[PDB]
């Protein structure tokens, strides 16, 4: 266990009193002309450098004035007070110098805290800076976790200025890695070319190594004469060298070109009765069913969103409290497309049940979702910031709605309910009244294809389809999906292969559920049979399962072993 | 299911006979299942739950008592928990527990197995008093490691048995009963306590034949055993299970030979008469006492679901034995051998014949139950002819299989 | 015959096989009152695929096991179109009649003398006349050994009057004996033909 806490607090606050009131100070730190009167005890408890500074036997053992150099006054003051009061106020700016002084003074505890701060602060705009920082100081855990987030993010942006100022060893590890996420192998080629041409002949010796990590499908085509233009004059040790050099190193395709348009399913019927629900996916091209990681702490009643950058997020949901037992939590998670795991993120402010997650302008919008408040503003609409990793409230929606769906069209949020629709204008944070539907239908989903909204189904569900045009602002009927009579189809609207397809599972009387998808002809207003899902690969999923459009890697994921 | 209305329970004796968390569980279920008496049952429960610093179940019981008092304020047209207890109870409970924890952790730095085991048992006892089941188990599951002597193993088994009853982990009870019995070479009657725990656990696990056998071996010298089950209910538990499973000669031997169940039957004269009437073929008085025993003991903890099955078995067994020494048994007289009607007995008899073990035919004309004594030879010949026909059919099937396999006949 | 068709080894399930399995269930419900278990010399995936496919007939058997003509009739009405693609609906009616006959037969094993009014109440008939007709028809078919007393409205059931002392049983046993001897002669001939094969001799030599 521990020891007496009531005296632990008394001594702690009294040492703080003896620090603010400078009485029992035998050693003072001289940093850039700033006096830091303190004790040898407190500096010893935190830092592992002062233990080699005082109890070492050097000249400073008896000297009462030490001139600590290559440090910062603010960083020293916060470190000293942290050793004195433990309140480590970590902002978003001074953490860089905080780690520098923590490593210099070898203070293990603050090193772990700032590493825990940086493991949460890793994002898009500082991935390169943190990796270089993680390369400068040995922080392998941060270095590896950065590298993974770095690997995906460089491929996406590949335009940050700190990428040019990187060590040769770091670049070789980044480029030769098999975790890059690229639609083509040519974007990494030009990224290396611009990095090599960024500086003078100091990149010439590294050019013999950077090309040794890139595949040979581009080491004989264009971007070889371009280097000859940029070659130092009369250098005959490079042009001939690269002429006969690209024989070895085993051309092999990378892993980033292995993303296929797949239908991600959540809360599917668990195969083993020991678990409540599971998550699976259907492959429209591979015609197989790949398993997915379980929702975080079997998070049920959640919502899914896929950003244009192909990122999966989970918000809302409830966990069974420790027979009916369920408690709602506002936890937020992010799915790793390669590690097959859900990385936790900043939680929301209010708990939600079945929230509608919609992405727009890089912000994740969660509209409604049976909030816990229940006050006059029983909607609690709030967006998420993907660069600052925080949540910001938005303009409340006019009318309280339940069991609603939302889509994004023309950089605007379009949320749909039983019969009403309101469009949110993110630039002014306002809501405008939209067209009114003539049919009262709920418990349905909508897919945003182009500049039109397709509300498919509604109430089991039915085959009613009401097409809404943003430019026309009107709801019109197109047709009804031809399905077997005396059945209860489960419609799922989704956009795939630049076309509006439907994932409709139908069940007949005294018969098992049948899976089949149809391709809706936009100009002909007819659902055509695109593909029939055989039951030998896909089993029953349930009723409360959700579907979304996204891309996943079949290599990182594993096939689900289950009998037809 | 249960939660029926019926008067005349003596709350004072049933509460005082037991003691501990077992008593707390008994007072709660009695209040929850016996209306028109829940208030005093809850009032006595909360008055005892506040003792020994309970935390979570107190809130549940106080809320139930508050609801019960509110109900009493509207029928003949809620007590305060005194939350100063919360401040008082928590502050005392923490300080003594932290003091005890400090001692044990220091003893863990002293490395003495028995002291670690004894301290962990003390921590488990405190956690059970605090209302922390799993917390006590881990303390008890760390005392199991540091055992030194046979008595230490016996104490370890008893503690796990006690906790797993509250946890309803009866598998852990039975495993530790077997460990405590079979290991140490099968005045201090220690095996009697183990047998009592096993019988109660088996009965709660929907077992009657072995539970009665274990309960019959329980000696009355155990006397005070309130942490698991009072002797009054033990006698009732043994008697009902014995009546349902043990046959006549099986009943007579076991009750008499044990000589401790005779003392148990002295404690509960009602079941003693029931068994005696069962022996003397007076099932009319036997079952009318049984129905009187039904209401008084259907608000019991581990009995209420099982007693209905036990009583149903008793009714079936009584009918089977009654008709056994009868050739032309008048259904009127058999109906007169109970408070049942002629039609109800006929339906009960018909059900018994359909299930079996009565071997009878009902003559509804004169309402006389005639026993069936079929000739062995006729049935033997009939089933032998049926067997021969089935053998010929299977031989034809096998010959056809051989024909289709030899000629290589199969769907491509 | 249906059982033999079921046990045919087949790498692919066919409609003819599927319907043979469905007809097998119907006859089993009529004759034995339950679905006879498939043997263990068995077959191929025919067994694997048909059972999920012929789910409705298993549902009919399940309710048949519950032994409730009223509930069975309600299920038949619920699944009327489910059994219609059989080219025959009389078998379902024959199943209901067999259930009534089975209930009457079960009454004989439990009653020696039962009234028509009580018999009709137990098997849920419209009146004593229907029970009287049903008993008469079953006695005509040789399924029941009983007697009805219209004076008191009673039906007196009786056991098998066969004491196995008549020459008819001996003659039947001798006929089964002749069938068994012909069976054994055919088995010996097939065993000899097996012995003629090359493989067994090669293993023996």
């Amino acid at each position: 266990r521990q020891i007496n806490t009531e005296y632990a607090v008394s001594l702690l606050e009294q040492l703080k009193l003896f620090y603010e009131q400078q009485l029992f100070t035998d050693i003072v730190l001289i940093v850039e002309g700033t006096e830091f009167p303190c004790h040898k005890m407190v500096l010893a408890t935190c830092s592992s450098y002062f233990r080699a500074m005082f109890m070492s036997g050097l000249s400073e053992s008896k000297q009462t004035h030490v001139h600590l150099r290559n440090v910062d006054a603010a960083t020293l003051q916060i470190i000293i007070t942290y050793a004195y009061t433990g309140n480590l106020a970590m902002n978003d700016s001074t953490v860089e110098q905080l780690y520098e002084t923590a490593c210099f003074l070898q203070v293990e505890d603050v090193l772990q805290r700032c590493r825990e701060y940086l493991i949460k602060k890793i994002n898009a705009e500082n991935c390169v800076r943190l990796l270089s920082f993680a390369d400068l100081f040995s922080c392998e855990e941060l270095k590896q976790s950065a590298k993974r987030m770095v690997e995906h993010k460089f491929t996406a942006v590949y335009h940050q200025d700190a990428f040019m100022q990187l060590s040769h060893d770091l670049l070789i590890d980044i480029l030769s890695s098999d975790n890059l996420n690229v639609e083509k192998e040519e974007t990494v080629r030009e990224a290396a070319m611009l990095w090599l041409e960024y500086n003078t002949e100091s990149r010439s010796q590294y050019l013999s190594s950077v090309l040794s990590q890139i595949r040979i499908d581009a080491l004989s085509e264009v971007t070889q004469r371009a280097w000859f233009q940029g070659l130092p004059p009369n250098d005959k040790s490079v042009v001939v060298q690269g002429l006969y050099k690209d024989m070895p190193k085993f051309f092999k395709p990378r892993l980033g070109m292995t993303k296929e348009e797949m239908m991600i399913f959540i809360e599917a019927s668990s195969e083993n009765p020991c678990s409540l629900y599971s998550s699976v996916c259907y492959s429209p091209q591979a015609e197989k069913v790949y398993k997915l990681c379980s929702p975080p702490a079997d998070l049920h009643k959640v919502g899914t969103v896929v950003t244009p950058d192909n990122d999966i997020y989970i918000a809302g949901g409830q966990v069974p409290l420790k027979q009916t037992a369920f408690r709602t939590v506002n936890c937020f998670y992010w799915f790793d497309a390669q590690q097959n795991t859900w990385f936790p993120k900043t939680p929301m402010l209010f708990v939600r049940i079945k929230p509608s997650l919609v992405c727009c302008e890089g912000y994740i919008y969660a509209i409604g979702g049976d909030s816990v408040g229940g006050e006059l503003n029983r909607r609690t609409v709030e967006r998420y910031d993907t660069e600052k990793d925080e949540w910001t409230m938005v303009s409340p929606l006019p009318c309280a709605w339940q069991w609603s769906a939302a889509v994004v069209v023309h950089d605007c949020i379009y949320v749909m309910t039983l019969n009403l629709m309101y469009c949110y204008f993110p630039r002014s944070d306002s809501w405008v009244e939209m067209a009114m539907r003539q049919t009262s239908r709920s418990f349905a989903s909508a897919a945003a294809f182009g500049d039109k909204i397709f509300y498919i189904g509604g109430l089991g569900s039915s085959v009613t389809v009401e097409i809404y045009d943003v430019n026309k602002n009107e709801w019109k009927m197109a047709a009804n999906i031809p399905a077997k009579r005396y059945s209860d189809p489960c419609v799922r609207a989704v956009v795939i292969s630049n076309s509006l397809c439907v994932f409709m599972r139908e069940t007949h009387l005294n018969e098992r559920a049948k899976y089949v998808t149809y391709q809706y002809d936009l100009e002909l207003d007819r659902w055509s049979l695109r593909q029939h899902i055989s039951e030998r690969v896909l089993w029953d999923l349930g009723r409360d399962f959700r579907c979304t459009v996204g891309k996943l890697y079949p290599s990182c994921l594993e096939e689900s072993p289950w009998k037809p | 299911n249960y939660v029926v209305e019926n008067p005349s329970l003596d709350l004072e004796q049933y509460a005082a006979s037991y003691s501990g968390l077992m008593r707390i569980e008994r007072l709660q279920f009695i209040a929850d299942h016996c209306p028109t008496l829940r208030v005093e049952a809850l009032k006595m429960a909360l008055s005892f739950v506040q003792r020994t610093f309970n935390v979570d179940m107190y809130e549940e019981i106080h809320r139930k008592l508050s609801e019960a008092t509110r109900e009493l304020q509207n029928a003949p047209d809620p007590p305060a928990l005194d939350t100063a207890w919360v401040e008082a109870t928590r502050k005392k409970a923490l300080l003594k527990l932290e003091k005890l924890d400090t001692d044990l952790k220091n003893y863990k730095g002293n490395s003495i197995k028995e002291s670690i085991r004894r301290g962990h048992d003390d921590l488990g006892d405190h956690y059970l008093d605090c209302g922390d089941l799993s917390n006590a188990l881990k303390c008890y599951s760390r005392a199991r490691d540091y055992c030194t002597s046979a008595k230490h193993v016996i104490n370890m088994c008893l503690n796990v048995i006690k906790v797993s009853v509250y946890l309803q982990n009866w598998s852990h009870v039975l495993s530790y009963v077997s460990k405590a019995e079979s290991t140490p070479e099968i005045t201090q009657a220690i095996l009697t306590k183990l047998k009592c725990a096993a019988g109660l656990a088996e009965l709660a696990a929907r077992k009657y034949k072995q539970a009665a056998k274990c309960l019959l071996l329980a000696s009355f010298d155990h006397c005070d055993f309130p942490e698991l089950l009072s002797p009054s209910n033990v006698a009732i538990y043994g008697g009902l299970c014995a009546l349902a499973t043990f046959d006549r000669q099986e009943l007579q031997r076991n009750v008499i030979s044990s000589s401790s169940f005779k003392l148990f039957l002295e404690l509960e004269p009602q079941v003693r008469d029931i068994i005696f009437k069962f022996y003397e073929s007076k099932y009319a008085s036997c079952l009318k006492m049984l129905d009187e025993m039904k209401d008084n003991l259907l608000l019991d903890m581990y009995l209420a679901p099982h007693v209905r099955t036990l009583y149903t078995q008793i009714r079936n067994r009584a009918l089977i034995q009654y008709f056994s020494p009868y050739v032309s048994a008048d259904m009127h007289r058999m109906a007169a051998a109970f408070n049942t009607t002629v039609a109800a007995l006929e339906d009960e008899l018909t059900q018994l014949i359909l299930e079996g073990l009565i071997s009878a035919r009902v003559d509804s004309h004169s309402k006389i139950l005639y026993a069936r004594d079929v000739d062995q030879r006729s049935t033997t010949f009939e089933k032998s002819l049926l067997m021969g026909k089935e053998f010929q059919r299977r031989a034809k099937a096998m010959m056809l299989r051989a024909a289709v396999l030899r000629n290589q006949i199969h769907v491509k | 015959f249906y059982e033999q068709a079921i046990t045919t080894p087949a790498m692919a399930v066919s409609h003819i096989m599927l319907e043979s399995y469905k007809k097998y269930i119907l006859v089993s419900l009529i004759l034995l009152g339950k679905v006879q278990q498939l043997p263990k010399y068995t077959s191929q995936i025919v067994g694997r695929f048909i059972k999920p496919l012929s789910n409705a007939y298993h549902e009919l058997a399940q309710v048949y096991s519950t032994n409730n003509p009223s509930e069975l009739r309600n299920l038949v009405n619920k699944h009327s179109e489910t059994f219609t693609r059989d080219n025959n609906m009389g078998l379902v009616k024959q199943c209901l009649s067999s259930l009534y006959k089975k209930n009457i037969q079960r009454l004989t094993k439990t009653f020696l003398t039962l009234s028509l009014q009580d018999m009709a109440s137990r098997v849920q008939l419209s009146g004593p006349q229907e029970a009287e007709k049903y008993v008469l028809h079953m006695i005509e078919d040789g399924e029941i050994f009983a007697s009805i007393n219209q004076k008191d409205g009673m039906v007196s059931f009786h056991d098998n009057p066969e004491k196995y002392n008549n020459p008819a049983m001996l003659h039947n046993i001798d006929q089964e004996m002749l069938k068994c001897i012909e069976l054994d002669e055919r088995l010996k001939a097939m065993d000899q033909e097996i012995t003629v094969n090359p493989q067994f001799v090669q293993k023996s030599m």
